[PDB]
C-alpha cells in the first residue's frame, strides 16, 4: 500500500501552472531523494526555467515532511507576436498553446524587442477607444512605427505614422456617419483608413450570409 | 526608402488619394461624402 512521504504544498493564484509541473521539476532533478535537502534555492532557480510563466517562486521547507512553494504566475493583458503574452509592465514570457488558448485576449504585434512600446500604444487608443462603445481586438505597429488597429469589429483603422490620438479621434466623429452609409447599403465598413490631414477613407466589404 | 507603404503613406497625407472602391470624408468643418 501507498502513502506519502516528502508532501508538497503549492500556494497562491494559479491558472496556467498544473501542479504536476512542480512535481516534474524537482523530480526531474538530480540525486531524487535528498528531496528536502536539494537547496530551497536551486529549486526556484529550476521552476523558474522549466517555466516562463511564473513571476515568482518562493520556496521555504516546513519540517518534518513538507516542501511549501508559492507561486506568481504572469497575468497577461495581451498575445504579442502570436507566440508570446505581455503584463502590464511589458514583462514577455510565453505558455504551451496546448494550455488555455481559448481566452479572450487581445493580439499585439511589433519589431523583436518593442513589446513594452506596443504596450504604451495599446494602452493610450484602447484607453479613448473605451470611452466610447468600442474595444481593442489587435494592434500592430511595424518598424517604421504606423499602427494599425483591428477593432472589436473586424473594422481595421490604419492611423499611419502621426496624429493618432487625432486621427482615431476622427474616426469615432464618424462613426454614426458610416453605420448609416453602411446598411443603407448593406455592405460592412472593412477598414477606415486616417492618413489625412482632417479626413479619412473607407473600405466597405459584403457581409457575412 | 520605404517601399511601397511611405509611397502610399505621403499619396494620401499630401496628395489626398484614395484607392479604388473607398469613400472618401474631408472634415472642413464638418463630415462630408464625396456627393
Ligand atoms: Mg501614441
Ligand atoms: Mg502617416
Amino acid at each position: 500500500q501507498r502513502l506519502p512521504l516528502s508532501k508538497l504544498v503549492l500556494t497562491g493564484e494559479r491558472h496556467y501552472t498544473r501542479n504536476d509541473d512542480i512535481r516534474q521539476s524537482i523530480l526531474a532533478l538530480g540525486e531524487p531523494g535528498t528531496f528536502m535537502t536539494q537547496d530551497v534555492n536551486i529549486i526556484q532557480t529550476q521552476i523558474e526555467q522549466r517555466l516562463p510563466w511564473i513571476k515568482q517562486v518562493s520556496v521555504r521547507k516546513q519540517w518534518p515532511d513538507e516542501l511549501k512553494i508559492h507561486l506568481v504566475e504572469y497575468v497577461p493583458i495581451a498575445r504579442w507576436n502570436d507566440q508570446h503574452m505581455v503584463d502590464a509592465e511589458g514583462n514577455t514570457f510565453s505558455v504551451p498553446p496546448e494550455r488555455t488558448s481559448k481566452q479572450v485576449l487581445p493580439m499585439l504585434y511589433g519589431p523583436e524587442g518593442s513589446a513594452n512600446e506596443v504596450l504604451q500604444g495599446y494602452r493610450e487608443m484602447g484607453q479613448m477607444l473605451a470611452k466610447d462603445r468600442f474595444t481593442l481586438k489587435e494592434a500592430a505597429m511595424t518598424a517604421r512605427r504606423s499602427w494599425q488597429l483591428t477593432l472589436n469589429n473586424d473594422i481595421k483603422l490604419n492611423l499611419g505614422r502621426g496624429d493618432t490620438m487625432k486621427r482615431l479621434a476622427r474616426f469615432v466623429e464618424l462613426y454614426p456617419v458610416l453605420q448609416q452609409q453602411a446598411q443603407t447599403d448593406g455592405k460592412r465598413i472593412s477598414y477606415v483608413d486616417l492618413r489625412y490631414d482632417s479626413g479619412a477613407a473607407v473600405g466597405w466589404a459584403p457581409l457575412p450570409p | 526608402n520605404g517601399g511601397q507603404e511611405a509611397l502610399e503613406e505621403r499619396a494620401r497625407n499630401e496628395l489626398s488619394m484614395t484607392r479604388p472602391g473607398e469613400t472618401f470624408y474631408r472634415l472642413v468643418p464638418d463630415a462630408s461624402k464625396r456627393a
